[PDB]
């Protein structure tokens, strides 16, 4: 609705290179918002955690080890039983 | 790499305003963030195309996103 | 680190009519005597737009969980047509295959069901008012997306500092 809620962090560019690089031949072009917002929920799931990390260290600086325990939480996927 | 840093860094202040003020990241905590999300959306991107190609279509549709969300985990 | 692990799954029968059930043989490992239980779940996505539209197939609760290799099969009942939206039921979705230990979601299987009408005609002009008796579901058997979550497994033996 207003400027906040439409600050992005992907550029359009970027979203054709990432679909690119995941293997994508042809998009629609209702993509570019879908990717976007699935991003903005990733990063709000992952941030939420980091700053709760970092809180209890008494800091109000996030650092690299909070980002990386808060993206364990997403699990890891793969193909196949391995 | 296929993320350019700044817009990106922007975006992770405005998120984290939202959960505290004043709460700034270590550069090398905003670059694991974008390293991160560069290869959540590749891996997504990944598995919207496999839906695609299952449904017998060769272009990417927001269906094939959301049910990659779901097919991957969700939550 | 995981006590218990998904060793394999088999979708037995593929492809499909849309009213048939779910045969599926589920093998998994459990290493070690664990005090709860272990709960499978069958999930089928009815619309990719809203979780509103999941209708759970199948569930098996086992408990205590036996050490070493274990098998089981779903024939699980198939989605009532009805609850799916009439737009999406002829259409790709998601079907899931999950499991927890007393509670706490380990590991998630994801499959793609196509769904297609088998014959020309209606493939070409589908009609408004479904025809589920002429749709053919075909799972990717061959690409199951397998999601493993490193959870506390005996609450005596460890502690998660920031418990949901
Ligand atoms: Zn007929």
């Amino acid at each position: 609705k207003v400027l906040r809620d439409n600050i992005q962090g992907i550029t359009k560019p970027a979203i054709r290179r990432l679909a690119r690089r995941g293997g994508v031949k042809r998009i629609s072009g209702l993509i570019y918002e879908e990717t976007r917002g699935v991003l903005k929920v990733f990063l709000e799931n992952v941030i939420r955690d980091a700053v709760t990390y970092t809180e209890h260290a008494k800091r109000k600086t996030v650092t690299a080890m909070d980002v990386v325990y808060a993206l364990k939480r997403q699990g890891r996927t793969l193909y196949g039983f391995g | 790499a296929l993320i350019r840093k700044l817009p990106f860094q922007r975006l992770v202040r405005e998120i984290a305003q939202d959960f505290k003020t004043d709460l700034r990241f270590q550069s090398s905590a905003v670059m694991a963030l974008q390293e991160a999300s560069e290869a959540y959306l590749v891996a997504l991107f990944e598995d919207t195309n496999l839906c695609a190609i299952h449904a017998k279509r060769v272009t990417i549709m927001p269906k094939d996103i959301q049910l990659a969300r779901r097919i991957r985990g969700e939550r | 680190s995981s006590i218990v692990s998904l060793l394999g799954i088999k979708v037995l029968n593929n492809p499909a009519k849309f009213t048939d059930p779910y045969e599926f043989e589920i093998t998994f490992e459990c290493l070690e005597s664990l005090k709860h239980d272990l709960e499978w779940k069958l999930t089928y996505v009815g619309s990719s737009r809203s979780l509103d539209h999941d209708q759970e197939l199948d569930s098996i609760l086992v408990g205590p969980v036996p050490v070493g290799v274990n098998k089981f099969v779903f024939s699980a009942d198939p989605p009532s047509a009805e609850l799916i939206p009439a737009s999406e039921l002829v259409s790709v979705t998601v079907i899931l295959l999950s499991c927890s230990y007393d509670g706490r979601e380990f590991v998630r299987v994801g499959y793609y069901v196509n769904n297609e009408y088998d014959e020309e005609e209606l493939r070409e002009n589908p009609p408004a008012k479904v025809q589920v008796d002429h749709i053919v579901r075909n799972i990717l058997a061959e690409k199951p997306r397998v999601t493993r979550f490193n959870i506390v497994w005996d609450n005596e033996n460890e502690g998660d500092l920031y418990p949901p």
